[PDB]
């Protein structure tokens, strides 16, 4: 299938859910990928069935995040051929992977955070190359952050190195810091909740660990909102 | 010497193309025409779009341009 | 010769000029400009000889003259200096070897091809072995023209071209079409939109000779550009473009063109909006609004008929005045532009007269001696046999420059006169890309939110019928992000073309699959309208459908129809809709290849994004103009 | 059986394709109004 | 139609007109194919 596609989103979830419920599943396919050429559709594929404690451990203890973060940090100061079209597949792989808290300690840990310097630098290329890999990173950060505290004092310090105001960092500075932190709820109910719903098609291919039905409900609210607002959202 | 001659800077692209330039001639000229031909003051031609504050600097029709409206004699088409 | 010139054969300084040669669009109105270069080698007494071959001259109903003279120049031996730029060959050659840029490493620079353009127009205006060099140069003059240039540069070689085709020479409107021929496979890397305009205009004058050719050029290009727009579509867009109707780019930094209205003003992209103030009003008269100046218009509380009102406006400094636009009012029965920098008085210049104002709009584009003024004065004359209390007038549009460079407020290099800022600009510019990239972060981050329910089912078609009030809701957000999206990505072109304006004023440069890959989808777009346009009138002049078969054939018909009618604009979807028809209408398959598209694209278990209404319209129509095929 | 034999009258994407394509409504401005009467005066006005 | 006024200094105005009649005869060519 191709990638982005909501159907390709569901048969990931599905493999999500059964690497989950077997665990060596994940290595089966970590094989049939060859964990090297990875495709984007590899990288989806990968990111979505990886979202399991076991699954993230495994593809951590695989050697696969950190071959690709070293790879990147080879290109930005420019073990694998990293080019500038792979550099924003990467960073939404480890981005979507950072969804997992392991995965975000990791991101912030001291093997990983020459990567942030390594993007801040190589950004403060095709202008399209560009454009998207400034998306990527910008998305890359607000994950690694996000309700971390560790991590926020790790792009801190980054920030301030960088320091010691136009362009990319300008953007960064505005979407990270001076926009709300955005939380993920998940609600869940022995009772459906049914408002904010429409009776029309619509495909929110989320984790299936959110759940399915009336009862479960995932929320993407500023760390701002009031519970009353957020009771208020679903009844 | 001659400009044609001489490298084309930017200086002497300038000068060809000042050679190249027009002005409307500052004093009207005069004419003489078939009868048939009738003037028309100038001011009465341009009534509706008035230039008489151009006046002051030549800009006017009644110091360049002349004009006449044609009557339809006997050997008016010839 | 008559016998009158006959006798006076020796005296005859420009020879016999057709009166209908000298014609305006009006149809019965013009002006001849009596020249040769006899007329230059000279310097007292002219006779005018006005002989018919109500009859031949009683159809004149009124005549006028006016003499004017070279300019004043500090230049030792002008006369002779004209006399040598006129008469040697060498000079012809060697100004058409700078122009093409191949002399002195082709480092000359933008303004020095301007300069070059200007001898060249004059040149070929004085004329009517010139026209032997332009012919056995024009591949390469078309292509530095209109490829490797600004819009000034394109329309000045247009001008220059119109001339050497109003000149027993080879015809020369072959050779402009075969060397326009030649350079249609560099469009997808023309450097504006401006400059492809006026190419195009000149292909479609020229199209009349080798209908074949032309048509054969045409069709390779627009089917190898359509496969390369199709591949740019994004799910994002086409979201845009089926749920809201919005069929710009916008997480596409780079546009191609800007209009404002063939009938339009175009390449508006190099020119800055220009903003002014009413300073004076004549009576009670006043204007009210009613980055671009918002739209203002004159409000007058007393017409009557014939009556003259006029308003003042100040630009708040010498503005390069470019193009101008004021909507067509009904009003009035005539509107007049004059211009002036210190005084009205003093310096005052009639820009413009328009007297079909009231059917028409005003439209001036791209004056190729831009006006260097400051104030500008719009004279309007109520409609004649009308009282109408109150009118309302809009003013209109005005573009060029806020920053005259030092040759274009130059008054020597005019007709009868009276590096810190591209260090802004960068900054400016950069300040508008970092806001650009939020506003398209913010309207990414909204539709990635936005879910289109497919038309598969009654409750779908319900949501469609009455859209939920979240649904407006989150439609009127969309709406919202998407404005601010297109006006940040139409000021960042602005700043970014008068980035290039600046780093060409100092010496710069402006810049065949591989042309296609790397072209913007803004200007894949404009050169699909361009040739979508001129097939249409390739067809509408018909051999050209002769042609057009060996390709347009049923697969090359469908792919058409995918690549450009599915995912297309609005007016690329309608223009190859149409092309379609006109061409393979009358086909045995054109019924069946009907059918295929109605069954890829609207059965269920399509997935394809599109807008299903437009493009079933489109099939209506379609199929309502082949309906006299039995096949459909 | 009643499933069977109703069809519904709620309306579908026919109707959606129908405003696509462009609480009650009085419709007598549209019409033409004439009378048996040859004397009569015109009622268009009504 | 409403050509500025300028232009009758130079040798450009014929040249000009011909460039309007120009895109106006491409103009009508497309309107009138477009209405077939």
């Amino acid at each position: 299938l191709p990638c982005n596609m909501v159907l390709k989103k569901a048969v990931d979830s599905l493999l999500c859910s059964m690497c989950h419920v077997h665990p060596n599943y994940f290595s089966l396919l970590m094989g049939w990928m060859g964990i090297l050429a990875l495709t984007e559709s590899h990288l989806a594929t990968l990111a979505s069935s990886s979202q399991s404690p076991e699954a993230i451990k495994q593809l951590l203890d695989s050697g696969l995040p950190s071959l690709l973060v070293r790879s990147l940090a080879s290109f930005c100061f420019s073990k694998m051929p990293i080019t500038a079209d792979l550099v924003a597949p990467i960073l939404r792989f480890l981005t979507e992977v950072g969804n997992s808290h392991i995965m975000k300690d990791w991101l912030g840990g001291s093997e990983v955070n020459p990567l942030w310097t390594a993007l801040l630098f190589l950004l403060c290329l095709t202008t399209q190359q560009r454009t998207a890999i400034e998306n990527a990173t910008v998305a890359f950060f607000l994950q690694c952050i996000s309700c971390h505290p560790n991590n926020q004092k790790l792009m801190a310090q980054v920030l301030c190195e960088l320091f010691q105001i136009s362009g990319f960092i300008r953007r960064l500075f505005l979407q990270l810091m001076l926009e709300d932190e955005k939380v993920t709820m998940f609600l869940q109910s022995p009772c459906p909740l049914y408002k904010g719903r429409i009776n029309a098609t619509s495909h929110v291919i989320q984790h299936p660990m959110y759940g399915a039905g009336h009862k479960f409900r995932t929320l993407h609210l500023p760390v701002s909102t009031t519970l009353s607002d957020v009771l208020d959202r679903v009844s | 010497d001659l400009l044609v001659d001489q490298p084309f800077t930017l200086e002497i692209l300038t000068s060809l193309v000042e050679l190249t330039r027009f002005e409307t001639l500052t004093p009207r000229f005069s004419a003489t025409v078939p009868p048939c031909w009738v003037e028309v003051q100038q001011e009465q031609q341009q009534r509706r779009h008035p230039q008489h504050l151009h006046q002051q600097h030549h800009g006017d029709a009644a110091q360049h341009t002349r004009t006449w409206k044609l009557q339809t004699d006997s050997n008016s088409w010839d | 010769l008559c016998p009158f010139l006959e006798d006076h054969k020796e005296d005859i300084l420009c020879g016999p000029v057709w009166l209908a040669s000298g014609l305006d669009l009006s149809g019965h109105a013009g002006m001849l400009t009596l020249t040769s270069p006899k007329l230059v080698k000279g310097m007292r007494s002219f006779l005018i000889h006005v002989k018919a071959v109500l009859r031949g001259c009683d159809l004149l109903q009124e005549v006028s003259v006016t003499i004017r003279r070279f300019k004043k120049t500090s230049i030792s031996k002008e006369r002779v200096q004209r006399c040598a730029m006129l008469q040697f060959s060498e000079f012809h050659e060697k100004l058409v070897n700078t122009l093409c840029r191949k002399t002195d490493d082709g480092q000359i620079t933008e303004h020095a091809q301007s300069l070059v353009l200007d001898t060249l127009c004059w040149l070929a205006g004085v004329h009517s072995n010139l026209l032997s060099k332009t012919r056995k140069f024009l591949s390469d003059i078309v292509r530095v023209c209109f490829f490797e240039a600004g819009r000034s540069i394109a329309h000045k070689c247009a001008r220059f071209l119109a001339l050497c085709i109003s000149n027993c020479q080879p015809a020369f409107g072959p050779v402009l079409l075969k060397a326009l021929l030649d350079n249609m496979s560099f469009l997808p890397a023309a450097t504006t939109g401006g400059s492809v305009y006026w190419y195009f205009v000149l292909l479609n004058y020229v199209k009349d000779e080798d209908l074949a050719g032309c048509s054969t050029a045409c069709a390779s290009l627009l089917t190898a550009v359509s496969r390369q727009l199709q591949d740019r579509l994004t799910p994002m867009e086409a979201l845009l473009q089926t749920r809201y109707g919005l069929y710009s780019s916008p997480f596409d930094p780079v546009l191609f063109d800007l209009e404002m209205s063939f009938t339009s003003l175009t390449g508006l992209l190099e020119v800055e909006p220009l903003h002014f103030t009413c300073v004076s009003t004549s009576d009670g008269t006043r204007i009210e609004r009613d980055q671009p100046p918002p739209h203002q218009s004159i409000i007058i509380e007393r017409m009557h008929s014939g009556a003259r009102r006029f308003v003042t406006l100040d630009f708040g400094r010498p503005i390069l005045l470019t193009d101008v636009l004021i909507p067509t009012c009904g009003d009035l029965a005539s509107l007049s532009i004059d211009i002036w920098t210190l005084g009205e008085e003093v310096d005052g210049r009639r820009l413009v007269v328009a007297t079909d104002i009231s059917t028409h709009s005003l439209i001036l584009h791209d004056l190729i001696p831009p006006p260097v003024c400051r104030f500008m004065k719009i004279t309007v004359i109520g409609r004649y046999g009308s009282t109408n209390a109150r009118a309302k007038i809009p003013l209109g549009f005005y573009y060029g420059h806020t920053y005259i460079l030092p040759w274009e407020s130059e008054l020597k290099l005019m007709h009868d006169p009276l590096d810190q800022h591209l260090a802004m600009m960068v900054a400016l510019q950069e300040d508008i890309q970092c806001r650009y990239n939020l506003a398209c972060h913010r309207l990414e981050t909204l539709l990635q939110s936005i879910d289109l329910p497919p038309l598969n089912s009654a409750n779908n078609a319900q949501y469609f019928l009455r859209k939920p009030d979240k649904a407006v809701e989150e439609d009127s957000r969309v709406f919202s992000a998407y404005q601010d999206c297109i006006q940040l990505q139409l000021q960042l072109n602005l700043a970014h073309n008068a980035v290039q304006r600046l780093k060409v004023a100092l010496g710069a440069s402006r810049k065949p699959e591989d042309l296609i890959q790397t072209s913007s989808t803004e200007q894949l777009r404009t050169i699909i309208r361009y040739l979508l346009d001129t097939l249409l009138s390739l067809l509408h002049a018909s051999s050209v459908p002769a042609v057009l078969q060996s390709t347009f054939h049923a697969q090359a018909c469908e792919e058409l129809f995918k690549h450009l009618c599915i995912s297309g604009t609005p007016k690329i979807r309608l223009h190859t809709g149409l092309l379609l028809v006109q061409l393979c209408g009358g086909e045995r398959w054109w019924g069946q290849f009907l059918s295929n598209v109605l069954q890829e694209l609207y059965n269920s278990e399509q997935l394809l994004i599109f807008p299903q209404d437009r493009v079933f319209m489109l099939l209506s129509c379609i199929g309502q103009r082949s309906l006299s095929n039995s096949g459909v | 059986t009643s499933t069977r034999a109703i069809v519904n009258t709620a309306r579908s994407m026919v109707s959606t394709i129908m405003k696509f394509l462009d609480g009650i409504h009085n419709f007598a401005p549209l019409g033409t109004i004439t009378s048996s009467s040859p004397t009569a005066q015109p009622a268009e006005v009504l | 139609q409403a050509l500025d006024a300028r232009l009758e200094v130079g040798l450009e105005q014929q040249a000009e007109l011909m460039l309007k009649m120009m895109s106006t005869l491409e103009a009508d060519s497309i309107l009138q194919a477009l209405t077939n």
